[PDB]
């Protein structure tokens, strides 16, 4: 009986709706002042990356209708002006990338949202990564939470397993990352990130991440012990983390593999996966896991110095986690 | 010398700039966009498609020093605020994509420029000029358009075909590189739904007024040509695919000979001619606005034929903007 | 059920294999390639274009087990050595691209199979059949060709347009996805120089026999159509751009109505019709061999029009290979 | 003047050829591949990555004429048949990828050549040489390897870091451009299953001995480095991402200073240094085999750091192949 409202009908917003449909989570409304109901029908029905929506999508009376389920469409610029009250005061998935802080996201609370999940890192909202620290959620004090970044959702579950079994002394991460909507088709203006303005399809582009540092927030023992960066590359979806770490306890690569397998089969099922296959990025397009450990791509120099590789669908895997988190949060209502 | 201000330091703006460095009749004295001088320097210096800038660029006192010369940098959103007169600008290359009517483009004249060349098709009755078609029809007008990249490819070819054999009717497709108007991943493009889809993932049908526009620069072809586009995952260089019905019977060898003669003749530097096994990257940096691909074309018969012509949508068009600037300043 | 063997587990081989699992009339019992069983399992399970195999695949001992079913895996370079009869194969899907004449394809029949469907246009007098065009002209022949992906797109459309309005003459372009014959970077392709050039970097002009081959499956159109191709940097899905002169005058609305009627009628499952703002990825996985794009097409007049039709060159073709397997064994 | 023959006119063979035109110490006098001279001419003339050839190429009497210089063209699969001494070849650039052991490379010497440079890491104990690392260790051996493009990027950087701060241990990733060994669509690569997956669709993990090989050209670093690769959909230019633990504590600024001093000093022309906001295409045509990207790297602490260095895998390596040829001829 959770009800969800989506703010921002973009890559994340549309695929969050898709995952909601797949799981029987009722989405009651979508707000996006840049996409009208008819255009919403088009954007949701056809997807270059994830294929046609498998079901029906129609517009009727200014509503988005998906598999005969009617979704109210709002067209409001400001969170505090969105009529969340008119659609039963749902949880709000904040997926615009514009309202990131507790203060900005709290605009939804004013207009009737019961809780807000920011689908990105926030300067101040508590980060919750399913499988890592979701129990940190305190419904008594937290109306606005962050589901962290896609990369953090990949790195953290792996980091947890490795750190708990062997101890991570220090780590440096690279993520080789698919391009996204913030990038440009041809060299264009990106005042705040010059490299990120260069043509997305022509280039390997060094890029900044705070994901590795953010892992030290959700796993406090790792605070100060990880940092990293990214390379943006000409793929449309799916990314991979490349974690180089020093371990406190000696660990053969077989021991590492067995620890990941156990976590994957047990307490992190559905979050962390484990493979030994000769996979590539497209093998995880549409994969619901936060992190798929690639056993054969990794390499150890010695029992204390290893490079680990884990895949993630930054679009659809992350959207699964948004939905998992709001369902978990709803389960915690007193 | 002709003093040029560039409004919009985008793909066209910056490639117009580079092309101006190799001309002595034209110097760029000022650049406007929505960006700091240091970022402008970076955007000039490095180019994913055309490589590093040939020469020196530095920032000094909030302005650019390019190959020794100071270029004023401004960041005015409203062209009327541009004070083009302060740098004695003759002609503005209007390359933002935002000011394609007389009314909007005239803000530059208000701001002190003498004339404006729109680096795109005019959205009103502002006259369009395509080198090799109708430059000589320029009549002292203060605001003009250089048409589109596709019209610049199509018109020269169409004129040669029509002058020699008579185009009864023609339909055109342009298989066209990705541009700045497209999106990296499926995103909002409310005026053009298809145009919002991931540029690198898709063949994307697109609308073009380029074939109709040929009718405006070559009135004899009015109503005889229309067409469309497919946008494809390449960063630059496009190709015209022209299907024409010919009045006068012409063998493919005769079509080849007519195009070659115009290329070496009255259309030298506009229309080019090749018989090599070329692909799109072979024209990256091409200055000719229409390069006829002899081996790629195909005739069904002597009156029904498919012609192919390449163009660097960035470089070819940018050179012709300068050509138009020089022409209207004669 | 019809027992089928695949020769060549490439793009077509594998996609035929996937489409066969959905069918009750056809069972794949054996595959031949130059590959180990484990590698074949790998290639089937994971697909960059079409995602993971919907089902189970195992190599037990052994022994390719797909959806509980044992598949014989052989590695014979020479089709004569196949021993099809040993696993009871009726029909061979010949998908190597290497055995496209009766002489070569007949090796399957001497190896114990009853009939052969070539998954490409024959290089000799081997009859071609295109579903929606001339399946009913099949006359018990033991070796047939399903023609090309492009022919499968153009033929059904051409037939509908010809039947209704009379095609005087037409010229075709296919804007086509890259395929296995191309190169990742500029490499050797001695029979097709252009096709050696970096696939992901270029628009690559290419010869095609698909429009002429329409004249074979629809004899009434012999010598009336030709065309060519542009290979572009997309992994799958292609589009036909057909420029036609019509005998009987037809508005675009009458063209649309005619295509829609055939799509809902006699050509259901072959010819499709859409009015949506589609792009290529929207047809990745499309079973229809020719999906007419209403909004994309354009008419100059009632007798001269450009028509646009989509096809998943991998999936559509592969489904029709199976449709031909079914038909010839009725 | 050192006379050289190229065996394998592929990416490296053709970029080596272009790099040699600018040298006074080296002349290419003969090329062998599996192609006709006219095709060879076409492949030289046009390049998707590096543009059209800067100069004249012609075919006469079955051989090449490049800027008025006659070049012998042969098409022998077997190096033993090459008769290198009939054209006065001193050194063969061995660039097929096929002949990377002494036994196979030696056939060139048998065929009359004096010395051989393998354009790839040796598969046996054939000594490897990397400029900036160990050219001075060369001892007149008649067969040598210039190692890999990646080792050429890593070794010069690793040396500077080791000499100044001491590398305790290091792990390397190279994010690497697509190359000729890869496939345009999911295809057979029984050697390297990931490598058969469509190059333009995927990030593709790849194993590499490049980090280990640094221990061969810098024995002080033996056993201290290893790594892997990710292949990505770019046509050219790659980057090293080196994660190292340091014996002596060093700020990131002190690292930058050390690399810069070497780039301006001992490693000049080999190791480059930049502080600009560069991306891969900014190094297309780069001659330095390692360009340190100061802004891209990151330190966790004074002893644990991630370092970033670019290389044009085609151009940098090809230039150092010529450097090695010059060096062994001194
Ligand atoms: N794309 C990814 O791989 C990814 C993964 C994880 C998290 N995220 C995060 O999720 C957020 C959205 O990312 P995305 O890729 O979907 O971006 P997107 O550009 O695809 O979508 C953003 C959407 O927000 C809408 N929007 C803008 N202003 C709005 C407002 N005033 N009110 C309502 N809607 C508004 C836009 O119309 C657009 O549809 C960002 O914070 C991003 O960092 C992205
Ligand atoms: N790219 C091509 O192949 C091509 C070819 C021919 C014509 N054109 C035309 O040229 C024009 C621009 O094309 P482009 O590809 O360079 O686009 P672009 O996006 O690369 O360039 C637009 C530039 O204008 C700037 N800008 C936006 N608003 C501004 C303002 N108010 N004042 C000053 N600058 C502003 C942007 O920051 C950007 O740098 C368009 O009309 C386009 O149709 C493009
Ligand atoms: N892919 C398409 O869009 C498309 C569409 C229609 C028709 N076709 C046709 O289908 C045929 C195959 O095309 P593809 O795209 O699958 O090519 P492909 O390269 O993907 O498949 C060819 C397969 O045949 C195998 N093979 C080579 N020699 C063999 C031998 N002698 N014995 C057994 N197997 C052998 C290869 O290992 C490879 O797996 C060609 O005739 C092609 O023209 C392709
Ligand atoms: N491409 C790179 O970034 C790069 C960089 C450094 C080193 N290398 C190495 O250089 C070598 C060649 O690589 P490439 O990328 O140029 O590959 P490539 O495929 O482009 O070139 C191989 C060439 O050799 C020809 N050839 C094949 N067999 C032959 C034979 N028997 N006799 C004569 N010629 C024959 C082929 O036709 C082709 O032109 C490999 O060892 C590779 O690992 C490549």
């Amino acid at each position: 009986m959770v009800k969800v409202g989506i703010n921002g009908f973009g890559r994340i917003g549309r695929l969050v709706l898709r995952v909601c449909m797949e799981k029987g989570v009722r989405v009651v409304a979508v707000n996006d002042p840049f996409i009208d109901p008819e255009y919403m029908v088009y954007m949701f029905k056809y997807d270059s990356t994830h294929g046609r929506y498998k079901g029906t999508v129609e517009h009727k009376n200014g509503r988005l209708v998906v598999d005969n389920l009617e979704i109210n469409v709002f067209q409001c610029k400001e969170p505090k002006e969105i009529p969340w009250s008119s659609v039963g005061n749902p949880y709000v998935v904040e997926a615009t990338g514009v309202y990131l802080s507790i203060e900005a996201a709290s605009g939804h609370i004013s207009s009737g949202a019961r809780r807000v999940i920011v689908t990105a890192p926030s300067p101040d909202a508590p980060m919750l990564v399913m499988g890592v620290n979701e129990k940190d959620y305190n419904p008594g004090s937290m109306t606005v939470v962050s589901n962290a970044s896609c990369t953090t959702n990949c790195l953290a579950p792996l980091a947890k397993v490795i750190h708990e079994r062997f101890g991570i002394v220090e780590g440096l991460m690279t993520t080789v990352h698919a391009y996204t909507a913030t990038q440009k088709t041809v060299d264009g203006p990106s005042k705040k990130d010059w490299r990120g303005g260069r043509g997305a399809h022509q280039n390997i582009i060094p890029s900044s991440t705070g994901a590795a540092k953010a892992v030290g927030k959700v796993i406090p023992e790792l605070n100060g012990k990880l940092t990293g960066m990214a390379f943006r590359v000409p793929t449309p979806n799916v990314s991979v983390v490349d974690l180089t770490c020093r371990l406190a306890q000696p660990a053969s690569y077989t021991a590492i593999k067995e620890a990941v397998k156990a976590a994957a089969k047990g307490p992190m099922a559905g979050i962390l996966a484990y493979t030994e296959d000769q996979v590539v990025s497209t093998d995880f397009n549409g994969d619901s896991h936060s992190s798929i450990f690639d056993a054969k791509a990794g390499i150890a120099l010695n029992d204390n110095f290893v490079k680990l590789v884990s895949w993630y669908d930054n679009e659809y895997g992350y959207s699964h986690r948004v939905v998992d988190l709001l369902r978990y949060m709803f389960s915690r209502e007193k | 010398t002709i003093k040029v201000g560039i409004n919009g330091f985008g793909r066209i703006g910056r490639i117009v700039f580079r092309a101006a460095q190799k001309r002595s009749d034209i110097e760029i004295v000022a650049i406007n966009d929505l960006l700091d001088a240091d970022y402008m320097a970076y955007m000039l210096k490095y180019d994913s498609t055309h490589g590093r800038f040939d020469g020196t660029v530095e920032v000094k006192d909030g302005h650019l020093i390019v190959n020794g010369k100071k270029i004023r940098v401004t960041a005015e959103r409203d062209p009327a605020n541009l004070k083009w007169d302060e740098v004695g600008v003759d002609v503005v290359a209007e390359a933002t994509g935002l000011f394609l009517t007389d009314e909007t483009a005239r803000k530059h004249i208000t701001a002190g420029a003498k004339k404006v060349v729109m680096t795109g098709p005019s959205k009103d009755n502002t006259p369009m000029f395509v080198k090799g078609a109708n430059f000589d029809k320029y009549a002292g007008q203060d605001i003009v358009s250089n048409a589109s990249c596709t019209t610049n490819c199509l018109a020269p070819l169409a004129k040669v075909i029509n002058d020699n054999f008579g185009i009864i009717e023609g339909l055109m497709t342009t298989v066209h590189a990705t541009t700045a108007t497209q999106k990296t991943v499926d995103g909002p493009s409310h005026k053009d739904w298809r145009g919002g889809r991931g540029a690198s993932q898709n063949i994307i049908p697109s609308s073009t007024g380029a074939a109709k526009a040929v009718g405006k620069v070559l009135p004899e072809l009015n109503g005889k040509l229309t067409g469309m586009a497919f946008r494809v995952p390449t960063p630059n260089v496009s190709v015209v695919d022209l299907t024409v019905r010919l009045e006068k019977a012409a063998t493919y060898e005769q079509i080849k000979a007519a195009v070659k003669a115009a290329a070496e003749g009255e259309m030298k530097g506009v229309l080019g001619y090749t018989e090599d096994d070329v692909v799109s990257t072979d024209f990256n940096g091409e200055v000719c606005t229409s390069v006829f691909d002899a081996k790629a074309g195909i005739a069904l018969n002597d009156n029904f034929v498919k012609l192919v012509s390449w163009y660097d949508n960035e470089t070819g068009y940018s050179n012709k903007v300068l050509d138009l600037i020089a022409h209207i300043s004669k």
